[PDB]
């Protein structure tokens, strides 16, 4: 399932502890998460699912909904 | 700053995940993080200029040890696993 | 699959950083130092003199009393027998410790045997001289007073600065062997009024067969040359000197003058998790060395009636060492854990952790759990484990 | 003001010289013939005015300069009683010293 | 190490006990002349000449371990005259152990021994 | 743009494979080899007995008589010193050249302040020690011989075996520095008599700071260790032993055995090539040594009335050297020319040129060229030429200062 | 196996020109074209065989030596201009 | 390789000779070969009394030459007893020669000394 | 011109003494060159001219004329 997947990738990256992870929070606003976070998760995110994602798109996730769309989408 | 620091510090990450051995692969990934974290609230623009020479010159290092090690590599540790 | 490494005391890994910096000399910049008419011998010599001032800026010390060296054992015998031997007219007495490297022990035993006096000083249970006896030690006739900074067994640190007050006010040379403390422990020669020092290449994650000795200036230091040849290193050590080695030895020095603080910090941290992870789960685990003066990376632990090395053959998957008189190629017990008054069977079950730079707290925990379960089933195969559970005393069991 | 000492040419030949305090002794060789040559006289610059001291003697001596120990570790036969002449200055504590000529 | 003192630790063959009130059984503990190594040997004997059963619990080195686990093993199966003709020389044989390493054998020779002696001591 | 370099017998360079066979080493298997419990000291400790093998079988020799050192300097220490120290209670006296390197001569000169007896043979204006001399130089309470394979400084080679039969036949042990000849020319311990035997690590293309002394074991020859320590090498030479530098040493010397024939061949005739060159295009040149006990690869050249020095700045394109005081630290004049009876004006004018594996033919021709219009231009500016060419006798001429 | 002998040459030529440094590439192209011509009337299988897996192992070194040389380049020699 | 004294070398200025057998030239020539370093430096005095030409031949070290080109360059255009006021230290100081390399400077101050007396013993 | 330079690098390859070398002169037969020379011949020309042959074509290099063809070709 990929939105369990992508759950549990950014509950682990942002501890988050797996409960205040929903599709309309932000990684910085809501979580508690930097860029220097933001881009490990997306490093994680492109270990976990073989993509390399490009810059442009990279700075498009800003979301747990993005993130989400893109992995569906690609 | 903030774009050319963050994209410095993904290529690092990067090379530096591709370390073979088990002992430089941790050490460089969790060395950069916190470099990374303790130089956030720097002002400075020569000391932030500085550091990130100096990000440039241990990422050239890291690009060459990294290779030099998958040319020369060895079995997987028993904790890699 | 390979094991895991926990034997840092014994050689570390080389550095990424200081490989890199080595590889050029060994690929392009293969010039002899030493050739005057050249320009291969003159980026040879500059290399060299950069890699000096490196050690230098990391003991905090001038450039001009670094002399490079093939180890911290011909460090040490430098040290020692070149001082010995200058200054014999007027002074036949040495002062050294039971708890000392056995290349410091070896060259007073050799030196004994040529004429010399060698006064050994025991330790207190806690690994550290008593000061009082260093001061009763010293006759009008000492030459050399030689302490270890950090102890390669147990892990014990000693008042370094407190016994080069000592020697200074009584006008007695002092050599310490830092090979385990260089790059680890704050150092500062002028601070701890230190003479002599020896430093080991591939203790401070540089390579081997590499080292260095400091000799101070003012006042100068004076040691007659072991190695007979051409003069280089000021007469004090002759034969070409490795480049390569000595720009490894630089980049380590630098390296571990960058890291220290960071390293320290976090070999600390694991050091406590591993400590506080063994003692909760094994009843009857003593650690050797007094806590309060201890280096965090040598840990030393004794495992109550379990034998050294048949631990360490549990532990297949885990590099470590163990003071076991069965792992010695003569059969020779642990004279550390003799001096620090250890009884001998809780000497033959010490087991020497090493915790250093690329250490993981995966490692850490993965060697806590093998240990816990092994030392358990040792336990249950062991006789002197039966017999104490079962409410008799070793102490008064006749023993055959 | 009188101080006497002993000079020990290259030969072994005991030679009681008699001194007053403030002199020097490389120059307190020439004048009665004791052969040290100190070419750069007293400039610190070529350590031929090497001489052994003797030891009980030694201690009361002053800390050698940077420079003299500097030109004393190239000199011959170095001894851990080895001086050199241009920098030593005669004192009532040297009473009865003993200096010995290099070979 | 050795394959055979790698099977023999790794692998336990008669690691335990046996009843010392029994009078049909016998113990022997003895102790290395120059390092800490401890066998504790036990065997039992049946109404007839025959060991039927031999324990041992070991303080000491892999290759101590592996010779007490050896000399229980060929003690089991024989009498008592077939057991004291076991010897060091054997062990060390069937171990493949270095110079260094014969004080384990001679350790598991002499337990072998003293569990033979306090049999018959305690059988009389 | 970096120079050509053509001082091989002062340091070589790195053989690609030897780096190659070091890298595994300075990576991965970074374990002390003396680290009795774990994989790492195993493989290490196995990784020490092949390159023990590998040095043995390039000097035909048992790997137990091989004992690593630091270099070729501590091997002549340890050598000198411990067959010395080992013996003094019968054997007081010992016999060395005056053109030895100078580790050889400085442990002589301090066993001299210890109460032992030296002797120096001279040697013939050709190099060559005179075997004569030898035997009359043996005394009942003679303890060591020590002459060197090859010359680091005009490349002569001395009577090894003759020696070596001469000391087995009065009972002397015999030492040879071999330093220069390790994988160079044949050696044979067994068919030349050898007692001792030193080695250097970078001469034969391996990496510095290692090398190996060899020490015969039957008749068993014992050496005090000057080391002191755990006891390792046999109780030879205390200290933890660099893997990675005696895994380069083991294969420098295995690299050396395959290589020796063609190397040897092809620079004999660059040599050939060489000398050849610079002597039918410049008069008054002259090679400092025996032609017919000579190894090609270095090649001492006199060019009178030219002092080695200014030759050397001319030729700042070509790395080379000199045996000129100028050239010395200490004004030193080269002791070497001084034993063979070269006259102190051309000790002056001498040049060393090397030879190696690595060695190309247009280096060859480049370095002749550069060599021959820079001796013509040198020429052109020294009196000492103008005088020559003017019929004046420099030897009759008193000089007006020094 | 006169194909498989000359591909293996030739990739040996190859590999040994892209050498860093003026000695070794020198020195590989000389010592392989020398050993190919010195061993052209070997007519023992086995012993070609031999060769074949030495030459193998040679050129698995030159490619590794090639490269880590690239990674640490200096200035051209004099001669080279 | 200091780059004064390689700058002389390449570019030597005044090498070459003069007229021995003349009225207006003194001729120096000091050094041995023996020693290592020979210069032979001659100077021609004019009728006014001021050096109008110099050349010498100098066979030694570069620090040598470089020292004796200096020479000819500073004796040149100068009375006799300005010519006498050139110390070695002026020359090493210009050159920066080291310590081991002041026997060049030296030696080429007693060559302009000597071809001075060669001149006030030939003009008579 | 490519004519004079195919033949020149020849030349330097087999030491033909630049007469030797026409348009009809085998590699083999005609001149010096067995298998080991024409490797070196072939790499020669893919130097002199920044052009890579395939081994396929590389075979098919016999003579001059075939290397003249095909260097006019590409
Ligand atoms: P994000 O929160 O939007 O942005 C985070 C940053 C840090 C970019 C932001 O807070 C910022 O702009 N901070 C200002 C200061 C700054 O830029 N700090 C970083 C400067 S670059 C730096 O710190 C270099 C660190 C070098 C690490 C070396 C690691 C060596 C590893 C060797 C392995 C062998
Ligand atoms: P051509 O006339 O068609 O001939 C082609 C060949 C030679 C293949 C043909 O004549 C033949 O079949 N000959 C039989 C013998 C033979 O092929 N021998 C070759 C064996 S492989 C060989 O020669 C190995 C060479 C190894 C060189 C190693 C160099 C290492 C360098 C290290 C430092 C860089
Ligand atoms: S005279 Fe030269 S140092 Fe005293
Ligand atoms: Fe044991
Ligand atoms: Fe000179």
């Amino acid at each position: 399932t990929i939105e369990e997947r992508v759950k549990k990738i950014i509950g682990e990256q942002l501890g988050v502890k797996q409960e205040e992870v929903t599709n309309n929070a932000s990684f910085v606003e809501d979580l508690g998460a930097d860029s220097l976070d933001t881009v490990e998760l997306v490093m994680a995110l492109e270990e976990e699912f073989d993509t390399e994602i490009p810059d442009e798109e990279a700075e498009k996730i800003t979301t747990v909904q993005a993130a989400i769309d893109y992995i569906n989408g690609h | 700053s903030r774009a050319q620091v963050l994209a410095l510090y993904r290529a690092m990450l990067r090379e530096s995940k591709r370390f073979s051995a088990y002992n430089y692969r941790t050490y460089a990934v969790r060395r950069i993080r916190d470099a990374f974290r303790e130089n956030k609230n720097v002002k400075d623009p020569v000391e932030i200029q500085t550091l990130v020479n100096k990000a440039k010159r241990d990422l050239g290092v890291i690009r060459r040890q990294v290779h030099i090690g998958q040319l020369y590599s060895t079995d997987k540790l028993i904790i890699e696993n | 699959l390979r094991p895991l490494y926990m034997d840092v005391q014994a050689t570390t890994p080389l550095d990424p950083r200081v490989l890199d910096a080595m590889l050029p000399y060994l690929i392009n910049y293969y010039g002899n130092p030493h050739s005057r008419t050249h320009a291969y011998g003159w980026e040879s010599e500059a290399a060299m003199e950069r890699a000096r001032q490196q050690v230098a800026s990391l003991i905090g010390a001038d450039p001009r009393e670094i002399i490079f060296t093939s180890g911290a054992t011909e460090s040490n015998n430098i040290a020692i027998k070149g001082v010995a031997r200058f200054y014999r007219s007027r002074k036949k007495h040495l002062i050294t410790t039971q708890t000392e490297h056995k290349c410091v022990l070896d060259s007073c035993r050799s030196l004994e045997a040529e004429g010399f006096q060698v006064t050994y000083l025991p330790v207190q249970k806690s690994g550290i001289i008593d000061l009082k006896e260093l001061e009763a030690a010293i006759q009008p006739d000492t030459s050399l007073v030689s302490v270890m900074t950090v102890n390669n067994e147990i892990g014990v640190k000693q008042p370094i600065a407190e016994i080069g007050r000592i020697c200074s006010s009584r006008k007695v040379y002092f050599h310490t062997d830092a090979a385990q403390a260089v790059g680890k422990i704050p150092l500062d020669v002028n601070d701890m009024k230190i003479d002599l020092m020896s430093i080991s290449g591939h203790k401070i994650y540089g390579p081997k067969g590499v080292g260095a000795i400091y000799i101070r200036r003012r006042p100068r230091v004076r040691v007659e040359a072991l190695q007979s040849g051409g003069g280089q290193e000021r007469g004090m050590r002759s034969g070409t000197v490795p480049t390569p080695l000595v720009v490894g030895l630089g980049a380590a020095c630098e390296v571990a003058q960058q890291e220290m603080e960071y390293d320290h910090k976090r070999i600390s941290k694991l050091s406590e998790r591993l400590i506080q992870n063994i003692m909760k789960s094994l009843p009857d685990v003593v650690m050797n060395g007094d806590p309060k003066h201890h280096y965090p990376g040598c840990i030393n632990l004794s495992f109550a009636y379990v034998e050294g090395e048949s631990l360490l053959m549990a532990l297949k998957d885990v590099a470590l060492s163990s003071g076991s008189a069965c792992t010695s190629a003569s059969l020779e017990p642990s004279y550390v854990l003799r001096a620090i008054g250890t009884d001998e069977d809780l000497a033959h079950s010490s087991i020497r952790f090493g915790i250093g730079r690329f250490t993981t707290e995966e490692e850490v925990d993965y060697t806590v759990e093998k240990c816990i379960q092994h030392v358990k089933r040792l336990r249950e195969m062991s006789p002197l484990w039966e017999m104490v559970q079962d409410g008799i005393d070793l102490k008064s069991i006749k023993w055959t | 003001d009188v101080v006497n000492v002993v000079f020990v040419d290259r030969s072994g030949q005991r030679i009681p010289v008699s001194g007053r305090v403030g002199d020097n002794v490389l120059h307190l060789a020439q004048r009665h013939g004791v052969d040290l040559e100190g070419a750069c006289e007293a400039s610190l610059a070529c350590s031929t005015c090497h001489v052994y001291v003797s030891e009980d003697h030694l201690d009361l001596l002053p800390p050698p300069e940077e420079r003299e120990d500097d030109m004393l570790d190239m000199a011959p036969l170095l001894q851990e009683n080895s001086r050199l002449g241009c920098q030593i200055v005669l004192t009532p504590e040297l009473e009865g010293a003993e200096f010995t000529l290099p070979k | 190490y050795h394959k055979k003192v790698v099977d023999h630790y790794e692998n336990p063959r008669n690691v335990g006990s046996l009843d010392k009130t029994s009078k049909n059984v016998g113990t022997g503990l003895v102790g290395a002349p120059a390092c800490g190594d401890v066998m504790k040997l036990q065997i039992q004997v049946d109404e007839k000449g025959k060991i039927v059963d031999a324990r041992f619990k070991t303080f000491g080195c892999g290759s101590a371990i592996a010779s007490s686990s050896l000399a229980t093993e060929w003690v089991k199966g024989k009498t008592v005259e077939e057991a004291l003709t076991i010897k060091n020389t054997d062990i060390a044989k069937e171990l493949c152990l270095p110079p260094v390493k014969l004080h384990c054998s001679m350790l598991a020779e002499d337990a072998i021994k003293a569990a033979l002696a306090d049999y018959k001591l305690k059988q009389e």
